[PDB]
C-alpha cells in the first residue's frame, strides 16, 4: 500500500490493542486499507456478523429495519408495534420519511399504534389482544388501505401465531392485514428486518393486482429504495418526471400499498438503496421479468451519469431528454460549485453510517474538493464494501460495526475536518472540537438528493464547517 | 429549482410551483380518497360521538405517553460515579434508549449491550453476560457496570443473579468492579418502574451489609427518581447548601449530562459517589421526592437502613416548597434561610403580579403521575382550572389521591382525571372540553395542530412542560422545583396566555382594538 | 349581551354580533375615508417610495426609541442606599418616570418632585426645593436625596448646587442627608446622558475632597450604566465571587426593584452604601462596562480618582464576557475560577448544538447604543446576519465603529446601520430589507402586526430583548451579560427559530410535511 | 358623628403630625369625615390647590390632561408632543382609550408623533421645526383629518408662538391644524389641561360646520366625557341605541374630529365624567340652547336610573323603550348578583383615583354588597366633593391630592379588603397583603361601563379578592 494505508494498518493494530484476545482477532477482520486496484474485497474485510457483546455498537435491530425502516413510511397503511410499549415509543416520527397527508385520516406514519403488552399478554399469549385491537383500529380509522403487524422481540418467544390473526382479520375487514416476525433478536442488525420486510412485500402485497388492466406508458419506471429524507424522493422524481418518465411508485418514502401493488407493471426498476431492497428488485426480474438498475442522485457527476444511464435502458427521445435536464440545471450548479467548494476544497472527512450513504454521497464530497479519509458502515455486507471501492483513493480506511471506543480512536488520531455519522455519534464529536453533520436525518435540513439537493447539501457543509464557534473551544487564557 | 443567493430547505423548496404540480401528479397514482371524504372523516374524529368510541378501546393503543422500563434503569445508572449502564438483552432496545435521551438533553448517552441473538434466544444469555462484562470492562474501564434487562431476556427467563456471579466466578469481571442489577420487564409498569427497580439494585450491592445508624452522620438523602430538568438536581442542593443541611443526591445525572465542550469527550463526569452510596444508612433520613414511583426505595430507607421515610409531597409550586423546607427544618434542627424566605417572598410577588390573567383559565395536562399531581396541585393553588388530567402510567391509587385533591378545591369542581388512557383519548378531550391550554410533551404538537385544524376558535395551544423535549433546545438546562421552579412555571404560564392574545388581537383593522402595549 | 357562565373581556366581547352591528352604524356618522382608499394608503406605507420620503424626513420623530435624560437619572439614584430620588421641576414628569418603570418592573417605584408651577416659572424654584427638601426628609426619612430636574427648572436656569446650600444653611434639610445633585437637561442626549451626569453628582458629593490611592483596597468596582434586567447586576456579583475578586457595584437597584410580598412595603432595600461610594477611590480600577453612555463617569474614575479607567467591552457574549474576565484577572493578580470555564464550555455546547438553526438567519434589531453593540458583536459570533442595526440615541463616533466591526466579519457584509432614526424609519425597513426575525421591546409588537397585515410571508417576528418589555411580565428578572445572559439569549434566539417554524409548518395536510417531532 | 366619624377624625390626626407644621395645617383642610345629612361640603374640604412640594402626590401635569386625556384618543386626527421626547414616550399607548381604525394609515393613536426638541430648539426656538414637522407629517400621514399641537413645558417658556404657526400650518394644508397652551407648569395637576382642551375645542372646533345643512332627528344625543377606557364608551352607546336614540358624537373615546363638528346640532347631551367636559358641555347650552345632563353607567341601580332620567327628556315613545332595554338586560343583572354577590358581600373598599370615578363606581360596588370606606381623588374639585357625598355612609373619610404617606398610613389603619386606585399604587398595596385593582386601566380587562360591563366588573372584583394567593404572604413558618 501507499504511505496513508501503512499509517491507517498501523492505526488498526493500535486501536485493537485494548481488546481482550478473542475479540481482538475477530475485529481485525473487521478492517481494511483500501487499493485502487482491487475490484472485490475477498477475504481483506467481513461483514454482517453478530456484534461483539458490551462494546457499544452503533447498531440497531430488525424491528428498526422492518417497521422503521421499510414499513414505516408507507403513509396510507397502519403499522402495529406490536409487544410492550418502548420500541414503538423510541421509533414514533424519530426519521424523516417525508410523506404529504392528512394525520390520523387518511396518513399515518405519526400516529403510534401498539398494543403495549403487560404482563398478562405475556403469559396468555397476544393474538386475542391483536385481533380485538385491529376490530377497534378499523372502527377509529377507517380509511386506511391496509395495516401491517410488526412484531417485538416477545411475539414469537411466548409463541404467539400472528398469521393467523391477519389472516381472519383481513376476511373480516377486506382489506390486506400483513404479519412480520421482524422480532429484534432475530438477525445481528437492522439488515435481517429489510431482508424480511422484502419477503413480507413479496407474499403478501406484490401479487394482490395480478391479472388486473393498468393503463400504462412505455416510460413507467418505480424508484426503489429512497425513503424521501427531507422529501430526497420528491427532489429525485421531479428530475425523472423532467426527462420524460412516469414514475409510477416510490418504495417507500411517502408511498403507499396501491403504488406498490402497480409495481409489477412497470418497465424499469431504479434501485437507490441496493442494501436494503436488491432483494425485491432480483424477485420482479425473475417473476415479472422487469429490470433494475442500480443509480446515485448524490452531487452533479453521479446525477449526470445517472439519467444518462437511466435514459439509455429506452429510446432516442429519453436520451435527449437526459442531455436537455442536464443542460438546464448546469448554470445552478456552476453556480453552487464556484460558491462552495473554494469554502470547502482539500478538507477532509470521515462517515459512519448504516448501509449505504458512506460510499454514496463520497460524489457529492469531492463535487465540492472534498476528500474522504476513512468511511463504514453499521450493517453492510460484502457486496457493499466491494461497491464502495471504486470511489476510494489508496489507503483509505475503510470498516466494519466499530464500537463507540473505535470510532473515538479514529477520529482522534485522523483529525478529519468533518464527520458525517448518526444522532448516538453527533455529541461526542462536537465536544472533541469536529464540525458533524448528521447524514441520516440531514440534521434537520435536505434534500439532499437531486440537483435541490445539491445546493442544500453545500450550503450545509460549509455552515457547519466553518462555522465560528469552532474556533472557541479552547478558553483564550490557554 | 433553486436559486444561489437563496437557497431553501425542504420547507419551504416544496412550496414551490414544480413542486405542487410534482404532488397533485403523484396524487393520481396512489388512489386517494376525495378530498371531501377525509373532509368529513377529519370533522368526524372532532366529535362527541366519536370521542365515545375512542374511550370504548380494550386492546389498541394510539399515541402512548409512556415509555418501558430500562429507560427508566438507564438514566438511574447514569447518576453514579463512573457508572456504565448495562442492558442484557438485545442490541436494538440500547440504539433507542440512547436516541431517545440523546433527543432531548442534546447530549451523548453511554450504554452498552450484550446483543442477545437467536443464539441466546435457545441457550439463555449467560455467554453475552460473561464476554458483555469483560468487553465493557476493558474498552471503557467502568468502576461500576450497572445492568438491567430488555424484555427478550426477562421472556426466555435469564437469571440475573446467577450470571452475574458466573462472570465473578470466572474471571470475566475483575473484583474491583461493582455489578449491581436489576430485573426491568418493559411489559410492567413504565419508564418509572424501572428507575425505582435499577435504584432499590444499587442499594443492595452497597449497603445490604452495612450496620448503619441513623444520625451517625447529620445529613439528609435526597432521590429525585426519574427527572429529566437538569435545574432540579441542582436547585434541590443549592437550596440544602442554604440550609446549612449537608446533603447527597442519590442519582444525580446532572454532570455528565452537561459536560463542556472543551476539546474532550468526558464518558463519566460527577454523580453520587461510591461513598455516598455506602453511606447512605446513617443519615437522618432520606427523602423520596416523587412519591408514587419511588415504591421499592421506599422500602429501602424503612426495612433496610431504618429510617423514617419521612413522607414529602414532590416540591413543585410554592406550599410544596414550603413543605420540603419546612421537613428539612424539623428533621436537622436548622432554621429556614433568609436567603430562602426572601425567594419564596418575591415568588409570592410575581404570583400577585400576574394572577389576573391565570385566574379562572383551564388546562388539560398529562405527564408521568408525581409531576402531573404536583403541577395539578400547583394550578389549583393558583386559581387555576385543571378541567382535564391525565397519566398514561398512573394507578388506581393515585386516582383516588387525584380526586380527593380535586374535590377538596374550589377550582377543582369540573376536574376529570384520566389514567391507562393515551393522547388518542386526550385528543378527543381537547376537541369536547376545550380548555384553554393544554400543558404537556413534544408529543403535543400534534394535538395543537389537530385543534387549529378545526379552526382558530378551537386551538389549544401547548405548553412544554415534561418528557421528552425534541422539538425546542436546552428546555432541559431548566428548573421546575423550588421556589426557582415556580417562577418559572409562573413566568411560563403567563406568557404562555398573554403570546396567544396578542395573536388574536393582532389583526390590523379587526382585533387590534385590543393589542394593548402594556399588559 | 353577556352569558353568567361565560363572561367575555373587551376582546372578544366587541366581537359579537350586537357590536358589530353598532361599528357600522357609527361608522355612518364618521365620514370615514372608504375601504380601497385606505387598504391604498396602507400598501403605499409598505414601499421602497414611501421609505425613501420617510428618510427625508428632518423635523417629524415618530416612535422614537428613547426617552429622556431625568428617567436615566432616577433609575441611577435608585441603585443608592437608603435613597429618595427627586426631580426638581414640573410634577407631571414624575408621574410619568414612576409609571414607566412601574410597567417594566412590575414593581413600585419611589420618586418625589416639589411640583414647581407658574409662580415657580416667575421667581425661580428656590421655595420649592426648600420646602421639598423639608417635606420629603420628614416623610419618607432618607438618607440621600437625589436630585435631578426637569426641562422646565433647565430652561429656567435653576442653580441646583446653590438652592441645596441655601436649604441647608437655612435649616429646611438636616446637614446629615446627602444631597448629591445633577443638571438632566431632557433637550439633550437621552436617558442613558442621565444616568451618567446622576452617577458624576453622586461621586462629586462623596469623593470631591478625598485623597484616593488607587489599589489600596484589593477590590474593583463596577458601573453598569442603566440597565432593566435584574439578573445582570446579579452575575456581575456572582462571577466575581467565584473569582474571589471584592468588588462594588456602583449604583445597584437590583434589590429596591425586587423586595417580596410578605405583607410589608420597604421604600428602601440594599443599594450601593455610601462606605462603598466613599472608599471607591481606593480600588484598584472602576470598570464601566456600557462605555459609549458612560462619558462623564470615565472622567470621574480617571481624572478624580487617578485610575486606569481599563476599557472594557459591555460583556454580552462569549467573547466579551471572556476579555472582562481576563481584565479581572490581569488587574487582581487572581486566576480564573475553574467552576467560570466549565460555565463557559457548557455555553460553548449550546451554540454547537444550536448552530444550524442560527448560521445564517437575518435580524432587524434596535436600543440604546451600548446594547446594540454588545448584541450586533455576539450575533456575528453566532454566524448571524444582523443586517439592519439602528440606534436613535447613539451618534457619529458609535455609527464609525460599529461599520468597523461590520466591515472586519464574514456576517457583517449585508449589514446597515442607522443613527438618529426612529420606529416608523425601523418599520419600513422592515419591509424593504425583510429579516427573518427583529429583537426589540414591546413597541416593536406594532411593527410584527404591521407586516402581517401586508401578508404571512412578510411578517417580521418580533424577539423581546431590551427596554422596556410591557406587554409580557417578569422578563425583567432575566440575564443577559456574562455567559448566563449568553446561554439565555442563545435559546431565545433558536427556540424563537424553532416556534416561527412549527408554525409555518403547521398547516393540516398542506405544511406539515415539515412539522418534525424532533429538531 | 358616628363611631367610625369619631376612629376616622382621630386617623387623620394621627397621620398629619408627621408633616412639618405649617404643611400639616395647610393639609388637614384636604380631609373629612361624611355627614349624610349635609347637602355641600361647604367649608368642611378644599380642593384644586397646588401640591405639597416633595410628598409623592400621585397628581399628574396639564399636559397629561389634554394630551393624555381629552385630544389623544380622537382617532382621525395627529397629535403632535410638542417639545422634548419624554412626555410623549412615557404617555405613548398607557391609557386604553379604545379605537377601531388602521393605525398610522385613517387612525393615529397608538403613534408617538414628537418635533423631539434638542438644545438648538431651546436656543433658537422651535416654531421653524413645527412647521416643517408639519409639512412632512402630511406627506407622510395624508389621510388625518386634522392636527393637533400638544404643548409641553418648555414650548411657552422660550417664548415661542404655536398659535401664529398653527393658523400658518391650517391654511398650507386647508386641514385645522389646532395649538393647545398646555404646557405642564400650568395649572396644579391633570384638571387644568381638561379646562384648556375644553376651551380650544370651543375655538377651533365646535363652530367649523356653523351655519351648515345637518339631516337631524328627534332622538339626537352626544355622548360627553366617556373616553371608551377598554370599550366602556361602546358599552354604553348600545344601550342608548337600543333604546331609540341616535349617538350623533362621543367625546372622546373612538372618536372623530367629524363627530365633535356635528355636536351642535344635537337634541341633548349627556356628560359622563363632569370633571373633564362640564365646560364644553354648559358652553353649548349657553351658544346652541342644547340640554344637558349627568349620569352615571355603572351598575343596574345607576344604569337603570340613568335610561329612565335619559329617556323622560324624551317623549313616552322614548319612556317605554327606556323600561323594555331595562327589562331585557334583566335576566343577565340576576344572574351576575346571584353568582358574585354572595362572593363579595360585607367586604370593604378603599377607592383613590382622579376626578370622577371615586365617587362613580361606588353604585356598582354597593350593588354587589360591599361598602366604601374611605375614597378620595387626586385633582377633583369642591362640586366633585359635594357631589360624593350622597353616595357615602355616615362617617366615612373623605380625602383629597393624598401623597404616597398618606395613602399607605390611611390603608394600614383602615384595612380594606380591597382597594382600587392607579398602576403606582398597585405594586406598593400588593405587598402590603390587600387585593388591589387598578381603576384607572381596569388592570388591563373592562369594560365596566354598561350592562356588559357589571359582569365583567363583578367578575374581576372576585377574582382578585378571593384569589388564593392571598393567604399566603406570610410563611407557614412565620
Ligand atoms: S442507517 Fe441507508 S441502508 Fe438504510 S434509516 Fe442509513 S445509510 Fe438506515 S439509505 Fe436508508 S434512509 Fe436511512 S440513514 Fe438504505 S434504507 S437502514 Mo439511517
Ligand atoms: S431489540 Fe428491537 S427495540 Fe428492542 S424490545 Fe426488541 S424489537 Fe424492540 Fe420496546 S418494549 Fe423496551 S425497547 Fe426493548 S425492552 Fe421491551
Ligand atoms: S410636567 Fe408634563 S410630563 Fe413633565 S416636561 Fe412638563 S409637560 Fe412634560 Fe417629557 S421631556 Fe422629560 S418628561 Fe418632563 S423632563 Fe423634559
Ligand atoms: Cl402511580
Ligand atoms: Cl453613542
Ligand atoms: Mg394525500
Ligand atoms: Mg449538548
Ligand atoms: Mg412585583
Ligand atoms: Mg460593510
Ligand atoms: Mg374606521
Amino acid at each position: 500500500t501507499n504511505a496513508t494505508g501503512e499509517r491507517n494498518l498501523a492505526l488498526i493494530q493500535e486501536v485493537l490493542e485494548v481488546f481482550p484476545e478473542t475479540a481482538r482477532k475477530e475485529r481485525r477482520k473487521h478492517m481494511m486499507v483500501s487499493d485502487p486496484k482491487m475490484k472485490s474485497v475477498g477475504k481483506c474485510i467481513i461483514s454482517n456478523r453478530k456484534s461483539q457483546p458490551g462494546v457499544m455498537t452503533v447498531r440497531g435491530c430488525a424491528y428498526a429495519g422492518s417497521k422503521g425502516v421499510v414499513f414505516g413510511p408507507i403513509k396510507d397503511m397502519a403499522h402495529i408495534s406490536h409487544g410492550p410499549v418502548g420500541c414503538g415509543q423510541y421509533s414514533r416520527a424519530g426519521r424523516r420519511n417525508y410523506y404529504t397527508g392528512v394525520s390520523g385520516v387518511d396518513s399515518f406514519g405519526t400516529l403510534n399504534f401498539t398494543s403495549d403488552f403487560q404482563e398478562r399478554d405475556i403469559v396468555f399469549g397476544g393474538d386475542k389482544k391483536l385481533s380485538k385491537l385491529i376490530e377497534e383500529m378499523e372502527l377509529l380509522f377507517p380509511l386506511t388501505k391496509g395495516i401491517t403487524i410488526q412484531s417485538e422481540c416477545p411475539v414469537g418467544l411466548i409463541g404467539d401465531d400472528i398469521s393467523a390473526v391477519a389472516n381472519a382479520s383481513s376476511k373480516a375487514l377486506d382489506k390486506p392485514v400483513i404479519p412480520v416476525r421482524c422480532e429484534g433478536f432475530r438477525g445481528v442488525s437492522q439488515s435481517l428486518g429489510h431482508h424480511i420486510a422484502n419477503d413480507v412485500v413479496r407474499d403478501w402485497i406484490l401479487n394482490n393486482r395480478e391479472g388486473q388492466p393498468f393503463e400504462t406508458t412505455p416510460y413507467d419506471v418505480a424508484i426503489i429504495g429512497d425513503y424521501n429524507i427531507g422529501g430526497d424522493a420528491w427532489a429525485s422524481r421531479i428530475l425523472l418526471e423532467e426527462m420524460g418518465l412516469r414514475v409510477v411508485a416510490q418504495w417507500s418514502g411517502d408511498g403507499t400499498l396501491v403504488e406498490m401493488e402497480n409495481t409489477p407493471f412497470v418497465k424499469l426498476n431504479l434501485v437507490h438503496c441496493y442494501r436494503s431492497m436488491n432483494y425485491i428488485a432480483r424477485h420482479m426480474e425473475e417473476k415479472h421479468q422487469i429490470p433494475w438498475m442500480e443509480y446515485n442522485f448524490f452531487g452533479p457527476t453521479k446525477i449526470a451519469e445517472s439519467l444518462r444511464k437511466i435514459a439509455d435502458q429506452f429510446d432516442d427521445t429519453i436520451r435527449a431528454n437526459a442531455e436537455a435536464v442536464i443542460a438546464r440545471y448546469e448554470g445552478q450548479m456552476a453556480a453552487i460549485i464556484a460558491k462552495y467548494r473554494p469554502r470547502l476544497e482539500g478538507r477532509k472527512v470521515l462517515l459512519y453510517m448504516g448501509g449505504l450513504r458512506p460510499r454514496h454521497v463520497i460524489g457529492a464530497y469531492e463535487d465540492l474538493g472534498m476528500e474522504i479519509i476513512a468511511a463504514g458502515y453499521e450493517f453492510a455486507h460484502n457486496d457493499d464494501y466491494d461497491r464502495t471501492l471504486p470511489d476510494l483513493k489508496e489507503g483509505t480506511l475503510l470498516f466494519d460495526d466499530a464500537s463507540s471506543y473505535e470510532l473515538e480512536a479514529f477520529v482522534k488520531a485522523l483529525k478529519p475536518d468533518l464527520i458525517g455519522s448518526g444522532i448516538k455519534e453527533k455529541y461526542i464529536f462536537q465536544k472533541m472540537g469536529v464540525p458533524f453533520r448528521q447524514m441520516h436525518s440531514w440534521d434537520y435540513s435536505g434534500p439532499y438528493h437531486g440537483y435541490d439537493g445539491f445546493a442544500i447539501f453545500a450550503r450545509d457543509m460549509d455552515m457547519t464547517l466553518n462555522n465560528p464557534a469552532w474556533n472557541e473551544l479552547t478558553a483564550p487564557w490557554l | 429549482s433553486q436559486t444561489i443567493d437563496k437557497i431553501n430547505s425542504c420547507y419551504p423548496l416544496f412550496e414551490q410551483d414544480e413542486y405542487q404540480e410534482l404532488f397533485r401528479n403523484k396524487r393520481q397514482l396512489e388512489e386517494a380518497h376525495d378530498a371531501q371524504r377525509v373532509q368529513e372523516v377529519f370533522a368526524w374524529t372532532t366529535t362527541a360521538e366519536y370521542e365515545a368510541l375512542n374511550f370504548r378501546r380494550e386492546a389498541l393503543t394510539v399515541d402512548p405517553a409512556k415509555a418501558c422500563q430500562p429507560l427508566g434503569a438507564v438514566l438511574c445508572s447514569l447518576g453514579f460515579a463512573n457508572t456504565l449502564p448495562y442492558v442484557h438483552g438485545s442490541q436494538g432496545c440500547v440504539a433507542y434508549f440512547r436516541t431517545y435521551f440523546n433527543r432531548h438533553f442534546k447530549e451523548p448517552i453511554a450504554c452498552v449491550s450484550d446483543s442477545m441473538t437467536e443464539d441466546a434466544a435457545v441457550f439463555g444469555g449467560n455467554n453475552n453476560m460473561n464476554l458483555g462484562l469483560q468487553n465493557a470492562s476493558a474498552l471503557y474501564k467502568p468502576e461500576i457496570i450497572a445492568v438491567s434487562t430488555t424484555c427478550m431476556a426477562e421472556v426466555i427467563g435469564d437469571d440475573l443473579q446467577a450470571f452475574i456471579a458466573n462472570a465473578k466466578k470466572d474471571g470475566f469481571v475483575d473484583s474491583s468492579i461493582a455489578v449491581p442489577h436489576a430485573h426491568t420487564p418493559s411489559f410492567i409498569g413504565s419508564h418509572v418502574t424501572g428507575w425505582d427497580n435499577m435504584f432499590e439494585g444499587f442499594a443492595k450491592t452497597f449497603t445490604a451489609d452495612y450496620q448503619g445508624q441513623p444520625g451517625k452522620l447529620p445529613k439528609l438523602n435526597l432521590v429525585t427518581g426519574f427527572e429529566t430538568y437538569l435545574g432540579n438536581f441542582r436547585v434541590l442542593k443549592r437550596m440544602m447548601e442554604q440550609m446549612a443541611v449537608p446533603c447527597s443526591l442519590l442519582s444525580d445525572p446532572s454532570e455528565v449530562l452537561d459536560t463542556p465542550a472543551d476539546g474532550h469527550y468526558r464518558m463519566y463526569s460527577g454523580g453520587t459517589t461510591q461513598q455516598e452510596m455506602k453511606e447512605a444508612p446513617d443519615a437522618i433520613d432520606t427523602l423520596l421526592l416523587q412519591p408514587w414511583q419511588l415504591l421499592k426505595s421506599k422500602k429501602v430507607v424503612q426495612e433496610m437502613w431504618n429510617q423514617p421515610a419521612t413522607e414529602v409531597a414532590i416540591p413543585l409550586g410554592l406550599a410544596a416548597t414550603d413543605e420540603l423546607l419546612m421537613t428539612v427544618s424539623q428533621l436537622s434542627g436548622k432554621p429556614i434561610a433568609d436567603a430562602l424566605t426572601l425567594e419564596r417572598g418575591r415568588l409570592v410577588d410575581m404570583m400577585l403580579d400576574s394572577h389576573t390573567w391565570l385566574h379562572g383559565k383551564k388546562f388539560g395536562l398529562y405527564g408521568d403521575p408525581d409531576f402531573v399531581m404536583g403541577l395539578t396541585r400547583f394550578l389549583l393553588e393558583l386559581g387555576c382550572e385543571p378541567t382535564v388530567i391525565l397519566s398514561h402510567n398512573a394507578n388506581k391509587r393515585w386516582q383516588k389521591a387525584m380526586n380527593k385533591m380535586l374535590d377538596a378545591s374550589p377550582y377543582g369542581r369540573d376536574s376529570e382525571v384520566f389514567i391507562n388512557c393515551d393522547l388518542w383519548h386526550f385528543r378527543s378531550l381537547m376537541f369536547t372540553r376545550q380548555p384553554d391550554f393544554m400543558i404537556g410533551n413534544s408529543y403535543g404538537k400534534f394535538i395543537q395542530r389537530d385543534t387549529l385544524a378545526k379552526g382558530k376558535a378551537f386551538e389549544v395551544p401547548l405548553i412544554r412542560l415534561g418528557f421528552p423535549l425534541f422539538d425546542r433546545h436546552h428546555l432541559h438546562r431548566q428548573t421546575t422545583w423550588g421556589y426557582e421552579g415556580a417562577m418559572n412555571i409562573v413566568t411560563t404560564l403567563v406568557n404562555a396566555v398573554l403570546e396567544k392574545l396578542d395573536s388574536d388581537t393582532s389583526q390590523l383593522g379587526k382585533t387590534d382594538y385590543s393589542f394593548d402595549l402594556v399588559r
